[PDB]
């Protein structure tokens, strides 16, 4: 395990030594079971991995003056044209929906039709960054603690913007130049008696 | 043995062990609608979701009327925040009660069929995984896993207590809203502001005075 | 005065105190509320 | 019923009270330490709220008392009940969320080591920084007593500590009851009280306002 | 509004009946002195039908061509226009003091059946256990539905005496 989440606590008996980013934190033991366990497992590096996209791009598209992440479909409710790199798009959306449904349920097909595949590999790993199996449960513990932390700062980037109205980078500019005047307490709606 | 009513002769269904079993057990059934044991339960069922809807309803009333006489709060009265809560919202009336049914009606009925059968949300291959964490505890109406986070219900020896705060004070709660509404129809004030007035003068301001509760006087 | 309660307690005697307990009841709501057609 | 002093010499004080706890002097009419597990619960709180009504009482008498005298600094002449409402370099709700941040951590180990003693006396960066074995809940020792001062006679040293913090939790209460009537601060009664005690009572001045 | 009919608040025939009442009862009033009991008893019934005209139209009642209220049994309509307090409210009454009084009387025939004697019962009134179960009935609603549930509330086909087809 990769330590324990709360100091003094005994972790569950229930969760294996040997799992990535195994820290004993299951307090609602909403992995009892080993058949939910595995899903639940499958379930956290996809959507860690898509966490990592998520917040990549969005910190991206924002440090690249392209407008934040809130303003992205934003093309699409007047009336307008998509611009990637500042690159024009001719695509509607309409048609945008189609292809991404149609790419996305086939992958996404492929990939439950082999019963829970975590780490595939072969395809994947065309650079061999795990071909030997002593080193590929290290790397995956950094995996699973990145999409951990993706995760939070893609929940803080809805919070953020729903408290605010601004972006992220925005934000963090903002906070670094006031920041006892500008944080959570001074959004307003966090605290409702300040 | 506690009970409601000093030397009056408690119900023999009240009496079994498993009416014994049952948090806040005061030997209170003039009507007998506790005799049956399936009934019993079913009642047991009910009484806990209307302490627990009613302890919800009742500190949504009180909590922001009471920051509403200081200066914490501006929460208009309970009778007065739904069409103010209308006025500027996002959507009808209608609309929302409709998604409000959708949304109870499917938790109801899961729990509906858990009381049918314990721990029958269980059921493999059914709630995408969920489904191990639905199954309640030995006690019907008191489940764990995604319900009390805390874990409080561990420890034994302050459980029985614990479920002595819930009842009691749900009790409370559902004579509370009962009065809240009583109220209502005779001050046509807010409650804080009944309770503010009967202390101003108490001897003079009560249900012995408005009129209504006392037509014969 | 068991044997009185027993009596007391007959069909027609039960019947009577009752038809004049609801009959009085009815009387006195009519009176205290006259004329009530609706709710 | 022991030899240890009691509120009520003669009393039959109840027996859940030994002695064991520091300040027992058999005081519960309303037997609400019945329970081992709640008087166990409520020593702890009792102990919390002690050391912060001294912390309190120390801190709305000090400053009360430098104004007086020719010391001066900022803020000297505002009330204790009205520091909230004063200029100072950053706004009430951003020191609002940091203090309930940093005392959610401490509250977070302090109740660790509460529910399983021992359990938290390690530092969690510094892994050679550690608490010593033998504590108990409600006294950690260690650094949060650099000096050895509890290496002396403890109880004696623990009997002051809870009767000093009874004293100060009666005195808070006071300061409130006395904002909330006279609407001064409490060295201001103090004084009112000591120019003429016959005249400046509770209830002279509870019957002049009725 | 509802059938052609129009509120008793704005239908002339039912003023011209109050006036009608109020006109006899004005005419046999002339007859007497103003300080003696039947002009009293006159005065009295006379401020009673102004009382009974004033809350019927005050209850928003519908009047027919003849200045007389009708009632809207339809649930639908009486819940759609306010006129619950007609046919509805009164209808659920009836049926809580109906099952209530035959709720009480089942109980008891139930419970002195099996006794010695039970016809004794039946002539001879036992007032407590009659006067308990009086005070018990009011939960008869939730009783009667749990005995149905039970099964209990019915009887068996072979317990039951019929004629030989
Ligand atoms: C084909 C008919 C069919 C019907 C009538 C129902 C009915 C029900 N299913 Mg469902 N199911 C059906 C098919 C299927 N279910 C499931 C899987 C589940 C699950 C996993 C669960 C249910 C549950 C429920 C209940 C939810 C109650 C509710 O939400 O009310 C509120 C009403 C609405 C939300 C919509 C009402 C629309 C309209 C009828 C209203 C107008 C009148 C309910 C009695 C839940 C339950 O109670 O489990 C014990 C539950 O957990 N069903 C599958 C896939 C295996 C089905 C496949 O055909
Ligand atoms: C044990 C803690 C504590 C106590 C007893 C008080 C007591 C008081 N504070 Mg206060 N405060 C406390 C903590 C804190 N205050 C503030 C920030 C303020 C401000 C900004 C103000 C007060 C004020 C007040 C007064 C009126 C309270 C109020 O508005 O109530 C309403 C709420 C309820 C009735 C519930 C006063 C009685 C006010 C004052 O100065 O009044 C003269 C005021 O303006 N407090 C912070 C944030 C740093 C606190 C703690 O973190
Ligand atoms: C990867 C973790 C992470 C990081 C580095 C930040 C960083 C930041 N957050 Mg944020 N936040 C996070 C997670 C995170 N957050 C999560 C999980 C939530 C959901 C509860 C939020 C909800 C949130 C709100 C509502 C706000 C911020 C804001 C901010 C900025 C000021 C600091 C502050 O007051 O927030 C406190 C951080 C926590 C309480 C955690 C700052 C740059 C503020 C901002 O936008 O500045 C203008 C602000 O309004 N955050
Ligand atoms: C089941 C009980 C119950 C019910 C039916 C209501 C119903 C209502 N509340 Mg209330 N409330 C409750 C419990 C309840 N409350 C409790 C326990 C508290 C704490 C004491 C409050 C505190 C509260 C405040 C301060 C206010 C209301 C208001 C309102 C009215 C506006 C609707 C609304 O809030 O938008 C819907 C709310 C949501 C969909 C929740 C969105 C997420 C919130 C903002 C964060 C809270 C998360 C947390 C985990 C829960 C509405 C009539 C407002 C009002 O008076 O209207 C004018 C108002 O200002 N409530
Ligand atoms: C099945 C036929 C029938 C029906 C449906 C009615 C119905 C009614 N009659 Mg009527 N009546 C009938 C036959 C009927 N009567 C017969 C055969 C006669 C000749 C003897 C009379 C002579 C008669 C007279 C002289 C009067 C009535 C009156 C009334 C009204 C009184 C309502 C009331 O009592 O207040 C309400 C009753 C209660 C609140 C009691 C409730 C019971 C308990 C206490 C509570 C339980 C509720 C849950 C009512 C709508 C009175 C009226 O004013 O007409 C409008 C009136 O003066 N009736
Ligand atoms: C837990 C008890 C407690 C609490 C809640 C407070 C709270 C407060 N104190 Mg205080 N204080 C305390 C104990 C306490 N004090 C004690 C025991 C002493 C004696 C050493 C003092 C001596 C003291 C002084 C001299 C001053 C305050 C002041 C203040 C206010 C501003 C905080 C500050 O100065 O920034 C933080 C300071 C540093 C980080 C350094 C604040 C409301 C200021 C004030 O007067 O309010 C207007 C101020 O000047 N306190
Ligand atoms: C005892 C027999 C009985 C009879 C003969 C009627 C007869 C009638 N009912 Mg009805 N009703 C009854 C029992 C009865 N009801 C009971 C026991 C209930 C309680 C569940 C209802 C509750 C009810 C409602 C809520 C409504 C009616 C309505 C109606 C009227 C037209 C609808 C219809 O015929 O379909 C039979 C009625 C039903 C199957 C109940 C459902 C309502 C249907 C779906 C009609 C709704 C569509 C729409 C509103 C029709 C109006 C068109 C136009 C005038 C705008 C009609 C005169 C409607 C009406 O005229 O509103 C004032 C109306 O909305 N009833
Ligand atoms: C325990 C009393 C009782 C109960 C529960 C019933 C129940 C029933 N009767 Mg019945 N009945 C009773 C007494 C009772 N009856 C008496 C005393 C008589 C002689 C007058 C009748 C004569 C009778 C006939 C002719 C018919 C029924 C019918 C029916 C059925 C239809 C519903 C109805 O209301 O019909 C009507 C009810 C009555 C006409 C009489 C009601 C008399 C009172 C209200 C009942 C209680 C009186 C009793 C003295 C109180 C108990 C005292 C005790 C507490 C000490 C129903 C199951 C019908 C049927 O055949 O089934 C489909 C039917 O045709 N009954
Ligand atoms: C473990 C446990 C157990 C115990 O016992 C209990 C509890 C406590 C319950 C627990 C916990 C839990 C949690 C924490 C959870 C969370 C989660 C999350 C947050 C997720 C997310 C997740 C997230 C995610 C996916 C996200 C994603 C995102 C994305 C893609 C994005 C995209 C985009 C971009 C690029 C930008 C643009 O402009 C727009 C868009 C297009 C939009
Ligand atoms: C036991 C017994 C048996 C024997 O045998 C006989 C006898 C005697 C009969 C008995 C008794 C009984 C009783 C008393 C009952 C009662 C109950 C109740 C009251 C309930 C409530 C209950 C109640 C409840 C739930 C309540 C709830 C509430 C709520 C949700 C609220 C809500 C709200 C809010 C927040 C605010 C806003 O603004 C408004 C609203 C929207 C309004
Ligand atoms: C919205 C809708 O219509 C349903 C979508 C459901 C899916 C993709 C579920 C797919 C699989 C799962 C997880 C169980 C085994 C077989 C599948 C195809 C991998």
């Amino acid at each position: 395990k990769a330590g324990n989440w709360l100091p003094g606590s005994d972790a569950p008996a229930w969760l294996p030594d040997d799992l990535p980013g195994n820290y004993g934190f299951d307090p609602l033991s909403l992995g009892k079971e080993p058949a939910s366990l595995k899903r639940f497992t499958e379930s956290e590096v996809i959507h860690g991995r898509w966490a990592m996209l998520g917040v990549a791009g969005s910190l991206a598209v924002e440090l690249l003056g392209y407008g934040n992440w809130y303003d992205a479909p934003l093309w699409a409710v007047n009336g307008g044209k998509a611009t990637w790199f500042g690159i024009e798009v001719p695509f509607d959306l309409n048609a945008l929906l189609a292809f991404e449904f149609v790419a996305m349920a086939a992958a996404e097909g492929q990939r439950g039709d082999a019963g829970g595949v975590v780490y595939p590999g072969g395809a994947f790993d065309p650079l061999g960054f795990a071909k030997d199996s002593s080193k590929s449960g290290e790397l995956k513990l950094k995996e699973i603690k990145n999409g951990r932390l993706a995760m939070v700062a893609f929940l803080g980037f809805v919070a953020q913007h729903a408290a605010t109205g601004k972006g992220p980078i925005a934000a963090l500019g903002e906070h670094l130049a006031n920041p006892w005047g500008a944080n959570f307490a001074t959004n307003g709606i966090s605290v409702p008696f300040f | 043995r506690q009970s409601w009513l000093p030397g009056s002769q408690i119900p023999a269904h009240l009496d079994t062990p498993a009416a014994q079993a049952l948090a806040g057990n005061f030997g209170f059934d003039p009507l007998g609608l506790g005799k049956d044991p399936v009934a019993l339960r079913w009642y047991q069922q009910a009484e806990l979701i209307h302490c627990r809807t009613a302890m919800a309803g009742v500190a949504g009333i009180l909590i922001p009327g009471l920051l509403t006489k200081a200066g914490a709060l501006n929460v208009p009265e309970w009778y007065d925040a739904g069409k103010v809560a209308i006025e500027n919202s996002f959507a009808p009336w209608g609309s929302l009660l409709a998604v409000q049914l959708f949304l109870c009606g499917f938790v109801e009925a899961k729990r509906w069929q858990d009381i049918r059968k314990p721990g029958s949300q269980g059921e493999p291959g059914s709630f995408l995984g969920f489904e191990a964490s639905l199954k309640g505890t030995s006690e019907l109406g008191y489940p764990g896993g995604p319900f009390d986070p805390l874990g409080l219900s561990k420890e034994a020896d302050k459980w029985a207590d614990w479920k002595l705060k819930e009842v009691k004070n749900g009790r409370l709660a559902m004579l509370a809203f009962l009065g809240f509404v009583a109220q209502k129809y005779a001050t046509g004030a807010g409650p804080v502001d009944n309770l503010a007035a009967h202390l101003k003068d108490p001897w003079h301001v009560n249900y012995a005075t408005n009129g209504v509760s006392l037509p014969f006087l | 005065m068991k044997d009185f309660t027993t009596y007391l307690s007959t069909a027609p005697v039960i019947a009577t105190i009752w038809f004049t307990f609801t009959a009085g009841l009815l009387i006195e709501i009519n009176r205290y509320f006259p004329d009530p057609l609706v709710f | 019923d022991a030899a240890l002093p009691s509120w009520m010499p003669g009393a039959d004080l109840p027996g859940y009270l030994n002695g064991t706890l520091p300040g027992d002097f058999g005081f519960d009419p309303l037997y609400l330490g019945q329970d081992p597990v709640k008087l166990k619960w409520y020593a702890q709180a009792e102990l919390m709220n002690a050391r912060f009504a001294m912390l309190a009482v120390a801190g709305i008498l000090v400053p009360e008392l430098l104004s007086n005298i020719g010391f001066s600094w900022p803020g000297a002449g505002v009330a204790w009940y009205d520091a909230g409402k004063f200029e100072y370099f950053a706004p009430a709700s951003s020191l609002f969320g940091v203090q309930m941040l940093l005392f959610a951590w401490v509250e977070i180990r302090r109740y660790q080591d509460f529910v399983k003693p021992g359990s938290a006396n390690q530092d969690p960066i510094f892994t050679n920084n550690k608490l010593p074995d033998g504590n108990e809940p409600g006294y950690p020792g260690g650094i949060f007593d650099p000096f050895g001062w509890s290496k002396g006679d403890i109880k004696s040293l623990k009997l002051k500590e809870i009767k000093n913090g009874r004293l100060a939790m009666l005195a808070f209460a006071g300061f409130i009851g006395q904002a909330y009537t006279t609407g001064t601060t409490p060295l201001k009664n103090l004084s009112t009280h000591l120019a003429d005690p016959w005249s400046t009572t509770v209830w002279q001045n509870d019957l002049a306002r009725l | 509004d509802i059938a052609g009919l129009t509120p008793c608040s704005e239908s002339k025939a039912y003023a011209k009946l109050e006036k009608k009442e109020l006109k006899t009862l004005e005419k046999r009033l002339k007859q007497y002195e103003a300080d003696s009991a039947p002009a009293v008893a006159l005065k009295a019934t006379m401020e009673r039908t102004k009382a009974r005209f004033a809350n019927y139209a005050k209850a928003g009642l519908l009047c027919g061509n003849d200045g007389l209220p009708h009632l809207i049994a339809d649930p639908g309509l009486a819940l759609k226009y306010g006129h619950a307090g007609e046919v509805f409210i009164p209808t659920f009454g009836f049926l809580y003091v109906a099952g209530y009084i035959g709720y009480v009387g089942r109980q008891y025939l139930i419970a002195v059946k099996g006794e010695a004697k039970p016809t004794d019962k039946e002539i001879i009134i036992d007032v407590p256990l009659a006067t308990k179960l009086a005070w018990q009935g009011a939960g008869w609603p939730l009783a009667a539905v749990q005995e149905l549930q039970r099964g209990t509330l019915l009887e068996k086909e072979e317990n039951i005496t019929v004629s030989p087809r």
